[PDB]
RNA sequence: CUUGGAUUUACUGAAGACUAACUACUGCGAAAGCAUUUACCAAGGACGUUUUCAUUAAUCAAGAACGAAAGUUAGGGGAUCGAAGAUGAUCAGAUACCGUCGUAGUCUUAACCAUAAACUAUGCCGACUAGGGAUCGGUUGUUGUUCUUUUAUUGACGCAAUCGGCACCUUACGAGAAAUCAAAGUCUUUGGGUUCUGGGGGGAGUAUGGUCGCAAGGCUGAAACUUAAAGGAAUUGACGGAAG
């Protein structure tokens, strides 16, 4: 029927990467991350540059024949914070208005399961 | 300067008869040259499937399924079950507070010399005319039901091949002897096999593998 | 003087709680004092869910939630507003405050 | 001044005469 | 003497002929007299057994390795030493083993080792504290104590003599390339000073 | 448990410590139950036995030394192995 | 009466060597000079010869061991250790 | 750090730590502390007891065991964090806060060390004084409950009692300078037993002596001189780069 790729978005807090493999995700399609479309450190991560990256991957798939994608959508993870960036609503939502199929939507940030000694120290980065 | 999706050679992946949906997709590899073959480099890859895609009901929606590949066919691809994984949320929607999370592995081979991993989780059942805020197993009693769950994971792969052990990850056929088993001990609820993992295969036997696929 | 009862925390009849990390700066709070909270949000805004809907492969697709339980140590939390500095008397009220 | 920080200096108040009767 | 491992006596019958044939092995710790010694491929896993690598589990502990099948052993032979096995390849028919050195390395599953560790361990823990403790242990070994540095001598005997003061006076890192005569120091040292941190 | 068994047998029944005495038992054919300690050499336990089979007599294999053989029965030597020639209050016959 | 307060079998070596080497040596010169328990024989008459050979003066066996002690720590772990393997192979 | 392919992607593999969610005004321990599974080894509290001995007891100078973290000694490990150090910022200056590395250390085995806001800032044993609802373990009687299995001798749940605990809520007969306290009550209506400590603030836990420790230091521990205050709880105001 379509033709099903897998649109991984890393949704950090300083950049935004959208990543679309095949199935097994050994074989890279495009990737356009945040700061590939502005020019400030700043906004690499905002919302703005992240439909830009999701526009043009997007039309990247449809060149290719990639039809419909599911979703990988992460944070990033490890010891560090599990909640996705603000670039992940938005390029996932320009990825749906951008004539892309939509199939699986999962949440695959890593997870210890205890884990080693996070960055900052005991009294954490004091601001 | 050389436009790299130009020589890429376009594949199909084939499930093996224990799934239904056996069209699970398309994948993608550079054509096959005299240096270097596309079918070696194909095959050894994994495909991370959702059970609702290879079933067609929607039930079966929160496990997802890796498919090794190891015979290439033409334009199609022979594969074979690689392991059983719960979607995050599903998993995360499972623990909630105030109940006892009972969790067993035991590693145990197959017939067919497949070693496997099974992971089973459960947690308390809250009874209908329970009045009490929580609901939580004493430790001695969920020592039981993790040794009773371990006695049964052994019982049930170790007595069959990975073909027939497919046959029972789908429909919850380990699951729901457990729930029966540890029913004397406490009630239960939500007695799943959350995990199956491949740790050593067999030797390669591409004929029984074509028995798997029609 | 003693400004709470409890001191703080969530220990007694116990000598020592295996310290936790902010979420928002990585400091080490003891696990009974951090201020911790359940989250269980859509992955899509709700005006997300038309555009999503349409553009589903799959008939009548659920979609998954977002869960999470968030650690905040005393100044993560007063500055982010998650707790708020309450009056002497109103200090020992701890029901949950009334929103849902 | 701080507490702490006074109960540091004398330790090396403190080792600095205990160096000094060494000599003799 | 000149060893700090002990050797082991160890009576076999020869397979062909009347007569006892008698083997040196280095005694394993746990070892004792009148023990039974049982060597081949069909030897059970005890201390003290000689078994081909490939018939031993992972991390199973070894000594007198053989580097290739038949030189009688060639690692791990010291006091306190061991082999670990560190896996298998059954196809290729290799065994990965870890050295005493920390190094790696594929042997032959044909080759075999003696199952434990080489007796004597702990024998560096106490000091010498005597001039005379290191003449009687280099005095069963060779002519090796005691050394005069170099940087002592005059620049006949050595590169690092003469000088108004004791001084190398040039770098003492060199070159693997150098000739005989000069490879006095570090030679090829990659790095020098005192080791900080993990290698 | 065997342990409580033996105890009550050295204080109450007729025993006799020793391989000479236990031999010299089982030759007179008086040799209700012979314990042997662990740590006894298989040359003489093997014999031990032999001389049990001819005999006809039950055999318990103490899972201790000698030294914990020995302070079993109350003594302050080592006990190799022991015969009960006449188990008295103790039931130690009936279980082995 | 207590002869020595600290220094023991390493008062043969008088004021000599420095106290750290000397403590050193007094912990492993009291290990190399007991007597030990036979695992065989039951009597505690193991006494070392050279580096690694213990004897029993009774049964007349003697046992390879470590330099200064019967047995090593790490011999230990590897009898135990060959003892579990040895059981998975042989069931 | 990156066209010498950085970041990202999937598969594979190894190293060490650490046991997320479950996780609680919940449990165990003399305290410090203790969270993957199973096995082994030896302990322990509570409850049950128409079992057993009969005062064997409480608190304790002197003297012992254990004692977070950091630190010391010698091996092994050194993934991540990270004192020191170096570096990029900010700043008038920052050898600080922020960023990037990073050595000891973090881990472990043999030993030392004996200190913490080691706090419940509340010594231990004992008896009494007010109501209430929860909760853990044991025990004792009873279900429109769910379940083994079809039911009982199942289990869970429910309702009642109790002993023990960790505690919580209201009131203040009573106490307190007050905050507050079911003990900090039964204290000028002053006495159940007992151990320890304090005599205005500094100087000062300093000097010296002694003692223990490899050291770092621990324990014991002044005086000269100096000062009319220092401090506790609460009130009004003022202020806040705190909230509403
Ligand atoms: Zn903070
Ligand atoms: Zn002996």
């Amino acid at each position: 029927s379509q033709v099903f790729g897998v649109a991984r978005i890393f949704a950090s807090f300083n950049d935004t990467f959208v990543h679309v493999t095949d199935l097994s995700g050994k074989e890279t399609i495009a990737r356009v991350t945040g700061g590939m479309k502005v020019k400030a450190d700043r906004d690499e991560s905002s919302p703005y540059a992240a439909m830009l990256a999701a526009q043009d991957v997007a039309a990247k798939c449809k060149e290719v024949g990639i039809t419909a994608v599911h979703i990988k959508l992460r944070a990033t993870g490890g010891t560090k914070t599990k909640t996705p960036g603000p670039g992940g609503q938005s390029a996932l939502r320009a990825l749906a208005r951008s004539g892309l199929r939509i199939g699986r939507i999962e949440d695959v940030t890593p997870v210890p399961s205890x884990s080693t000694r996070r960055k900052g120290g005991r009294r954490g980065r004091r601001l | 300067v050389v436009d790299p999706f130009t020589r890429k050679d376009w594949f199909d992946i084939k499930a093996p008869t224990t799934f239904e949906n056996r069209n699970v997709g398309k994948t993608l590899i550079n054509r096959s040259t005299g240096l270097k073959n596309a079918a070696d480099g194909l095959k050894g890859r994994v495909f991370e499937v959702c059970l609702a895609d290879l079933q067609g009901s929607e039930d079966h929606s929160y496990r997802k399924i890796k498919l090794r590949v190891d015979e290439v066919q033409g334009k199609n691809l022979l594969t074979n079950f690689h392991g059983l994984d719960f979607t995050s949320d599903k998993l995360r929607s499972l623990v909630r507070k105030w109940q006892s999370l009972v969790e067993a592995n035991v590693t145990v081979k197959t017939s067919d010399d497949y070693v496997l991993r099974v992971f089973a989780i459960a947690f308390t059942k809250r009874q209908p005319n329970q009045i009490k805020k929580t609901t939580y197993a004493q430790s001695s009693k969920l020592r039981e039901v993790r040794k009773k769950m371990i006695e049964i994971m052994q019982r049930e792969v170790s007595n069959c091949t990975l073909a027939q052990l497919t046959s029972k990850l789908i429909p919850e056929v380990i699951g729901r002897e457990i729930e029966k088993s540890t029913q004397t001990i406490f009630p239960l609820q939500n007695v799943h096999i959350r995990k199956v993992k491949l740790l050593k295969q067999p030797k390669f036997d591409l004929g029984s593998l074509l028995a798997l696929h029609g | 003087p003693k400004k709470r009862a409890s001191n703080g925390r969530n220990k007694k009849g116990r000598g020592h709680v295996k310290p936790v990390r902010c979420l928002n700066c990585a400091r080490c709070v003891p696990k009974d004092k951090a201020i911790k909270r359940v989250t269980i949000r859509n992955m899509v805004e709700a005006a997300a869910v038309r555009d999503l809907s349409e553009a589903s492969v799959y008939a009548e697709y659920a979609l998954p939630k977002l869960y999470n339980k968030l650690h905040y140590c005393v100044s993560c939390a007063i500055h982010a507003r998650i707790v708020r500095v309450r009056s002497r008397t109103d200090r020992k009220i701890r029901t949950p405050p009334q929103r849902k | 001044m701080r507490d702490k920080w006074r109960k540091k200096r004398v330790r090396r108040l403190k080792r600095k005469r205990r160096k000094v009767r060494a000599r003799s | 003497p000149g060893r700090g491992a002990p050797l082991a006596k160890v009576a076999f019958r020869d397979p062909y002929k009347y007569k006892l044939r008698e083997e040196t092995f280095i005694a394993n710790e746990g070892v004792y007299t009148g023990q039974f010694i049982y060597a081949g491929k069909k030897a059970s896993l005890n201390v003290g057994n000689i078994l081909p690598l490939g018939a031993c589990p992972e991390g199973t502990i070894v000594s007198n390795v053989e580097e290739k099948v038949g030189d009688r052993g060639a690692l791990g032979r010291t006091s306190g030493n061991y082999v670990i096995i560190i896996g298998h390849n059954p196809d290729e028919n290799k065994t990965r083993v870890k050295l005493p050195s920390g190094a790696k390395k594929i042997i032959s599953s044909d080759a075999r080792g003696v199952i434990g560790v080489v007796a004597g361990g702990g024998r560096i823990d106490k000091p010498l504290l005597k001039a005379g403790r290191a003449f009687h242990k280099y005095k069963v070994k060779r002519n090796s104590w005691p050394k005069t540095r170099g940087v002592a001598m005059n620049p006949v005997d050595h590169p690092h003599g003469g000088g108004n003061h004791q001084h190398i006076g040039k770098a003492s890192t060199i070159s693997r390339g150098a000739v005989s005569g000069q490879k006095a120091g570090l030679i090829a040292a990659r790095r020098t000073g005192l080791l900080r941190g993990t290698q | 448990n065997i342990n409580s068994k033996l105890a009550l047998t050295i204080k109450s029944g007729k025993y006799t410590l020793g391989y000479k005495s236990v031999v010299k038992s089982l030759r007179t054919g008086k040799a209700k139950l012979v314990i042997i300690a662990a740590n006894t050499p298989v040359l003489r336990k093997s014999e031990l036995e032999y001389y049990a089979m001819l005999s006809k007599t039950p055999v318990y294999y103490f899972q201790g030394g000698n030294n914990e053989l020995g302070t079993v029965c109350g003594k302050l030597f080592r006990v190799g192995t022991l015969s009960i020639l006449d188990a008295g209050d103790s039931d130690i016959l009936s279980s082995i | 009466t207590k002869r020595t307060k600290k220094v023991g079998i390493t008062g043969k070596f008088g004021v000599r060597y420095g106290s750290s080497l000397r403590r050193q040596t007094k912990k492993l010169e009291v290990q190399q000079h007991a007597k030990y328990d036979c695992s065989f024989c039951g009597k505690r008459t193991v006494q070392r010869g050279a580096t690694g050979i213990w004897n029993c003066k009774s049964c007349k066996k003697t046992v390879a061991g470590g330099a200064y002690t019967v047995s090593t720590a790490a011999a230990a772990t590897v009898r135990s250790t060959i003892r579990r393997l040895r059981e998975l192979a042989e069931a």
